[PDB]
């Protein structure tokens, strides 16, 4: 299964450079979030006005690295929810 | 009235179709409403078109006849005298150069040099504008930052055929690039942008250099994911210092994300075979280099005649983009890749056939399959190959091939014997880099031999193998069980996967017998092809190709002859019978134990000589070296580079095969195969056409350097090879 | 491969051979390498028995008119400096007055050469190549350029005195028209159908009676009209149009005195009342200044690429690009004589002065003719 | 050209649409809202009486004529 | 090919040839009739006959071009329903290319552009002209074509699952739910989004999609 082979350095999800992470504040509306972090590439489809920001890489075939940044809004688009995490390991 | 037909005559092939377009612009058309008077009035518009195309001398006439109830048949007749010959290209105000240097870079010409008569000095206004821009780009490249093209003039003579063109220009002075300033939101990538900006302040200003600076800034911003940044370059100029400070203004914009990867035009190639060639992943920040590598991989795979890339901003969304790969499939719905009809044809008065299918469309499990059944010389050889280039999407390929082979020796340079061979190979291949592939494989072969006419080269192997056969007997039998560690190595980087233009391919194949195998030997093969765009323009190409091979016995058994190398086929060395090249099969004298009086079999002693004997037969060689240098050009025809992408080449081939174990000392009385300097050569013309059936190949190449017994054929034809 | 169907429109065959008088060459000399497949106004000149001639390479020759004895010769070609040697690429006629010889060039330079000496007096840069024959007027040299700009140069030192722009289209035929001066003003023609007059001082515009009558819907039909040297008498201007309308104009104002349907015309010479004119269809006709009425017309040399016509020894005389020379009767309107003098090319116009008739071939050789 | 002179209506390929295409619906569990159908790719109500392609005629209608 | 016979005779013989199934000569004859007599009232009928002949003669690009031409000439016409059905059928037929796919392999994940355009055209037909006789077969083709599009999306989702571009898998399955909610393809796809959401450690979202699959297992 696990072997040395040129797995083509998959990138996944948005980019969460630390500066743009620090840009976010709880008082924002969806427009400010979109401006600061870019459009959410994973909008929550199942009812809740939740935006998921995922920053995932797997350089080569070793050391999966990911950040998950979860945002939620009221029906008006006003934000009050933040979860910020480094992901668990993979290969 | 209405017109049953509109016809054009006298046209010297000058855009006949546009004549109908001119009428359409004039408001007339087949069956359209026009009368005789307006026809004469509109014919002036045809004169207008031929004036626009450069045929200023042209004038047009109309001929018409009504059908008995006012339905019209129309002919249009043209006068199209010589015109638009540029008798001069003049540049005035120039003081930095001799004009001849400037005009020589134009597409237009004043006097076509007899040294190389290319094209003709015929005027075309759009090309005049293009050449004006080339002149400006030359002056800015040389460094005259203030250069200006002022009121270009075009003149024709009181006899209209004579044209000459004048350009007034102003120069100022060439300016130093005293410094460069870059400003804007670079998103922290300033350090690398500066490395792009790096210049010695003593450097002379250069328009092309600043343009490439903008290009490379765009490139770097694209790699990190800024698809469409605003990039501006603006000069800051002082004429008293005669130097230019340079300003670059950049807005990195948004990090663009690829919402969709869309493949279009592949009506039969399953989407997976395109998508797994992607380096840029969907739902990830864009990488311009990643998308370009995806395009390059699609081209390299060779499945697709054309590959085009478009990046589209998602409608109404600020930063998301769709990436669209538009392709045209090879073989255009002819089933099973390129149908490999393999042929033996040329100057040789002999016939050979191969039949096979290739590539993509195969059933049930996503594999790619190749089949081949052949008779070559008097051999019978069949094989089945089953392959999956992606055994798992990580990139590791898996491949297994089965084959059966038979030998009968009714001349065709096939040495007198009867032999049967069959075997299998199981293969794995996993890329180690984007441009490297490494392979491992296990192979199994069994052989049985009979009617063994005695033969020194083969008998060297048989004698050393043990169970040494009895000389002078026409019949001897031998058997072999074989297991082999098949292995290989590859480097592949090519524009397209066919008719390449740039890059190189290196393919190394080698096998070694694992103990328990009877043969106890190893052999190595190297294949190499290199391409170069002439003048760094890929429309004009030159190909360098070489093959190398060696094989020796680990336990002193040298190599079994039935895995010896060969050359002579159009794939390896044009201009020879497929396997005639190299060492020739010297027989022993023998007493025809098994024989047929209907055959003049080589050197059967009851009829032939009673000593060691030459013949046209070839045993190949346990070593090989082959080289080819090729020159590629267009050749217009109703089917051409644009309509069908046909290729034609001028080339030279160098080929040589030698046996490392020929007893040069003991056998001084016969040709000494031990030295490779017995080089064969051939050179000439080759043609290739991607017919819907598959790649046809045509070539005439006289074997102008030759050795004893090489069965020449200055011309050769075949179809397929697929790769 | 493809050569079987090249297309060319034919010229009329040579006229009748019989001649009332037999012309003969007095002398001929090679000025230098010829114009070749090249088209610019460049013709010999005469003043006080000394011939002046030149050609594209830059060679200039001064010769006696009774016989071809050279007075002096000089080459205006650039010093090579071991790089690509540059020929003068000479063009724009030859003119003489007092102590100087004025020559244009296909490049920016206009050269002033001494008559008694080969010495270069001065050379000045002008806006665009001086394809036009320079003219002398009241201490100045007036020049018209391929770029449509007219320059006046101080004859004493060659310095530019003024510049005047004449508009031209992107496809302006041959950008050539030699101005003329009389009554204290200088007439000029511009490629954009603009016959105009200038004060010949401070570059002051007088009037611009532009000929819009071309009305060319297609660009070639809208080919630049005027390229000819206008002439003046009694304060009346006469001008020509390659595609448009011949017209006679007031010189005080620009208003029309007469206008004619004649296009396809590039050269003419004037008798006291009869215009003698050459069509680019190579039709030759005599027209009254008043009313534009025809004394005589013939077209036997149709499409022969005629030279400009000149009046010499009581005959109208004109050449052609084929190599033949023809005399036409002044008022009978028929060939007086016909001759062949060259095999290569005879395009540039003849000059008649001081009792001589001079011509320069398309292939670099001058001839002195008499009849 | 060679053929049996029939199938004047069908495509050269598989007319599988005639069968094996039931539009199985999807149902939302309580407490979750599924994403909206988003426009064009909904199929409206249909009469259901018209014939299907194995018998239905695809020749152009008999338009009236004049000249 | 065909001389200047009267338009009526040409049309009658061309109709006969259509009934004889002489598709090539039929196409030539109607093309000649159109070229010589495009002005007369026969043009529209000739246009429809050309449309049908191009489609059946397997000249699909020319059939589509003729359909476009007819629609441009006739924004309103008693047969527009038939011509729109013909456009849909032409773009549908452009997919099923040859025999080897017929017996060999499924052809659902090669290219949706032809299928998607055909589906849009059939949608126009069914929505605008429901009472037309062609509605029902158009509806069946719409159902099959939508299923085929959903299977293409599923065949992309499966690839991205194998490679592991989990964000791509989630996005693709969400798009399928948005566009093709009522198909077997998406019903089979959701068990794959359930894995994709969990691979990214997004437990609650995976739980919600698991809730959906629990009910829709029916």
């Amino acid at each position: 299964l696990e072997r040395v082979v040129y797995r083509p350095d998959i990138n996944q999800g948005n980019y969460l450079t630390a500066n743009d992470v620090s840009k976010i504040r709880v008082g924002m509306t969806q427009q400010q979030v979109a401006y600061a972090l870019g459009t959410p590439l994973m909008s929550d489809p199942f009812g809740t006005n939740t935006w998921f920001y995922v920053f995932r890489q797997q350089p080569g075939h070793e050391g999966v690295t990911q950040q998950t940044l979860t945002l939620t809004f009221n029906s008006s688009g006003v934000l009050t929810n933040i979860d910020n995490k480094p992901a668990l390991s993979g290969n | 009235p209405t017109i049953a037909s509109i016809t054009f005559s006298g046209n010297k092939s000058v855009k006949d179709d546009m004549l109908k377009q001119n009428l359409e612009a004039s408001g007339v058309r087949v069956g359209e409403s026009l009368d005789r008077t307006t026809i004469a009035d509109i014919e002036k518009g045809l004169e207008d078109f031929y004036y626009s195309v450069g045929k200023y001398s042209a004038s047009v006439k109309a001929v018409v006849t009504p059908l008995p109830r006012n339905r019209v048949d129309l002919k249009l007749v043209f006068q199209e005298g010589v015109s638009a010959e540029i008798q001069q290209i003049n540049i005035v105000g120039n003081h930095a150069f001799t004009t001849d240097e400037l005009i020589s870079h134009f597409q237009l010409r004043d006097e076509v040099p007899w040294w190389n008569v290319v094209g003709d000095r015929k005027y075309q206004k759009q090309k005049l504008a293009g050449d004006l821009e080339t002149l400006r780009s030359y002056y800015l490249d040389r460094g005259y930052a203030r250069f200006n093209i002022d009121s270009t003039q075009v003149s024709l003579t009181p006899d209209k055929k004579g044209i000459y063109v004048t350009v007034n220009i102003t120069e100022g002075d060439q300016y130093k690039l005293s410094g460069v300033e870059v400003s804007g939101n670079l998103a922290g990538h300033s350090a690398e942008i500066e490395q792009l900006t790096k210049i010695e302040p003593g450097e002379l200003y250069n328009g092309t250099k600043v343009t490439k600076m903008e290009d490379d800034i765009k490139k770097l911003l694209g790699r990190y994911g800024y698809a469409y940044p605003r990039v501006q370059s603006m000069p800051e100029i002082n004429d008293a210092d005669k130097t230019v400070k340079l300003r670059v203004n950049v807005d990195a914009g948004n990090r663009f994300y690829v919402r969709k990867i869309r493949f279009e035009g592949n009506d039969t190639s399953k989407d997976a075979v395109l998508r797994r060639e992607m380096r840029q992943m969907e739902g990830a920040w864009l990488g311009s280099d990643l998308v370009d590598q995806g395009k390059e991989r699609l081209n390299r795979l060779g499945f697709f005649e054309t590959v085009d890339t478009d990046t589209q901003r998602v409608p109404g969304s600020p930063d998301q983009v769709d990436v669209v790969y538009k392709v045209k499939e090879r073989n255009t719905l002819v089933p099973r890749g390129s149908f490999n009809f393999g042929i033996g044809y040329g100057a040789e008065s002999g016939v050979s056939f191969q039949a096979g299918v290739q590539q993509d469309n195969w059933l049930g499990t996503g594999y790619a399959v190749g089949i081949n059944g052949t008779k070559n010389d008097y051999q019978t050889y069949a094989e089945l190959s089953v392959t999956n280039p992606y055994f798992t999407v990580d990139g590791v390929s898996l491949g297994g091939r089965l084959f059966y082979n038979d030998f009968q020796a009714d001349d065709a340079d096939l040495s007198d014997y009867t032999n049967k061979s069959y075997g299998t190979d199981v293969t794995l291949g996993f890329p180690i880099n984007e441009y490297n592939s490494l392979r491992a494989g296990l192979g199994y072969v069994h052989n049985s031999l009979s009617n063994m006419q005695p033969q020194v080269a083969m008998w060297r192997y048989l004698y050393s193998m043990g169970e040494h056969p009895s000389t002078s007997d026409q019949d001897n039998s031998f058997k072999t069980d074989d297991f082999t560690f098949n292995y290989g190595w590859t480097y592949n980087k090519l524009d397209r996967g066919y008719f390449p233009t740039d890059g190189s391919r290196v393919n190394l194949t080698g096998k070694v017998t694992i103990p328990g195998s009877d043969n106890e030997y190893y052999k190595v093969t190297l294949d190499t092809a290199t391409y170069v765009p002439i003048d760094d323009d890929h429309k004009w190409v030159v190909l360098g190709r070489t093959r190398w091979g060696y094989g020796d016995g680990l336990g002193g058994k040298e190599m079994p002859f039935y895995e010896n190398f060969y050359a002579g086929g159009s794939s390896t060395v044009r201009g020879f019978q497929s396997n005639t090249i190299g060492p020739k099969a010297v027989y022993f004298p023998h007493q025809a134990s098994n024989y047929d009086p209907d055959y003049d079999y080589e050197c059967a002693t009851q009829d032939g000589a009673k000593d060691l004997c030459k013949s046209d037969d070839a045993v190949g060689g346990n070593a090989m070296a082959v080289a080819s240098l090729e020159f590629i050009t267009p050749t217009p025809f109703i089917s051409d580079k644009y309509a069908n992408s046909v290729r034609t080449s001028f080339f030279w081939d160098m080929g040589t095969v030698w046996d490392t174990n020929w007893d040069s000392s003991q056998y001084s009385g016969y040709p000494d195969y031990s030295d490779p300097s017995n080089i064969r050569m051939s050179a000439g013309i080759a043609l290739q056409w991607m017919s819907p059936l598959g790649p046809l190949v045509f070539s005439y190449a006289q074997p102008f350097k030759k050795y004893d017994g090489d069965k020449a054929e200055q011309f050769q034809f075949n179809i397929g090879k697929t790769w | 491969l493809f050569n079987s169907e090249e297309d060319v429109v034919k010229m009329s065959p040579l006229p009748t051979v019989e001649n009332q008088f037999t012309p003969t060459t007095a002398w001929s000399t090679s000025v230098g390498s010829g114009i070749g497949n090249f088209y610019s106004n460049l013709h010999p000149a005469l003043a006080d028995n000394v011939v002046y001639a030149a050609d594209r390479a830059g060679l200039v020759k001064a010769l006696n008119a009774d016989d071809g004895k050279e007075i002096w010769s000089v080459s205006l070609a650039e010093k090579d400096g071991w790089f690509s040697k540059e020929p003068a690429l000479l063009s724009g006629g030859v003119t003489v007055s007092g102590g100087h010889v004025y020559i244009g060039s296909e490049k920016a330079q206009v050269y002033a050469l001494n008559t008694s000496d080969g010495t270069v007096a001065w050379q000045t840069k002008v806006a665009g190549e001086a394809l036009s024959r320079p003219v002398v007027s009241d201490g100045l040299v007036l020049i018209h350029t391929s770029n449509g700009q007219l320059q006046a140069l101080n004859e004493a030192d060659g310095a530019v005195k003024w510049t005047v722009n004449l508009d031209m289209p992107s496809l302006s035929l041959r950008g050539e028209s030699a101005p003329t001066t009389a009554f204290g003003a200088a007439v000029v023609g511009g490629d954009n159908g603009r016959v105009s007059a200038v004060l010949m001082e401070q570059g002051q515009m007088i009037w611009q009676q532009r000929i819009s009558q071309a009305t060319g819907s297609t660009e070639i039909d809208r080919l630049s009209d005027v390229d000819t040297t206008p002439v003046v008498v009694n304060g009346v201007v006469f001008a020509l149009a390659y595609n448009g309308n011949l017209t006679a104009l007031d010189l005080r104002s620009g208003q029309i005195m007469w206008k004619r349907e004649l296009g396809s015309v590039n050269d003419f010479i004037v008798d006291g009342n009869r215009i003698y004119l050459v069509d680019q269809n190579d039709r030759v006709m005599a027209l009254t200044i008043d009313g534009g009425v025809t004394l005589w017309t013939q077209s036997d040399l149709l499409h022969r690429l005629l030279t400009s016509p000149v009046l010499y020894n009581g005959n109208l005389v004109v050449g052609d690009s084929e190599g033949y020379l023809h005399w036409i009767n002044v008022e009978d309107g028929r060939f007086v004589a016909q001759q062949k003098v060259d095999s290569s090319g005879f395009q540039t116009e003849p000059v008649a002065a001081d009792g001589k008739l001079l011509i320069q071939a398309k292939d670099g050789t001058v001839y002195s003719i008499t009849r | 050209c060679s053929s049996d002179s029939r199938y004047k209506r069908q495509v050269s390929g598989d007319e599988a649409y005639l069968e094996a295409a039931p539009l199985a619906e999807l149902h939302a569990p309580a407490g979750m809202i599924l994403p909206v159908t988003s426009g064009d790719y909904a199929i409206p109500v249909t009469n259901g009486s018209g014939a299907v392609g194995k018998a239905l005629d695809i020749r152009p209608p008999a338009q009236p004529l004049a000249l | 090919e065909v001389p200047d016979n009267p338009p009526n005779e040409i049309y009658a013989t061309a109709q006969q040839k259509l009934q004889d199934g002489n598709w090539r000569q039929a196409i030539t004859q109607l093309e000649a009739l159109d070229n010589r007599y495009p002005f007369g009232p026969y043009s529209q009928q000739v246009q429809l006959d050309l449309i049908y002949a191009y489609y059946k003669n397997a000249d699909l690009p020319l059939a589509q071009a003729a359909i476009d031409r007819f629609i441009r000439l006739n924004p309103t016409h008693p047969n527009i329903d038939y011509v729109m059905y013909m456009r849909g059928l032409t773009n549908m037929a452009l997919d099923d290319s040859a025999l080897q796919g017929f017996f060999g392999v499924d052809r659902s994940d090669r290219d949706p552009q032809h299928a998607r355009a055909a589906f849009s055209d059939f949608s126009k037909l069914v929505r605008g002209y429901p009472n037309s006789q062609y509605t029902t077969d158009a509806t069946k083709r719409l159902v099959f074509l939508k299923d085929r599009l959903a299977k293409y999306e599923y065949s992309v989702a499966e690839y991205y699952t194998e490679r592991g571009a989990w964000v791509a898998v989630v996005n693709r399955v969400e798009g399928m739910l948005r566009d093709y909610p009522d198909t077997q393809a998406t019903r089979d796809a959701l068990p794959l989004m359930e894995n994709a959401y969990r691979q990214m450690q997004m437990n609650a979202q995976a739980e919600k999609v698991a809730k959906i699959i629990a009910a829709n297992s029916s």
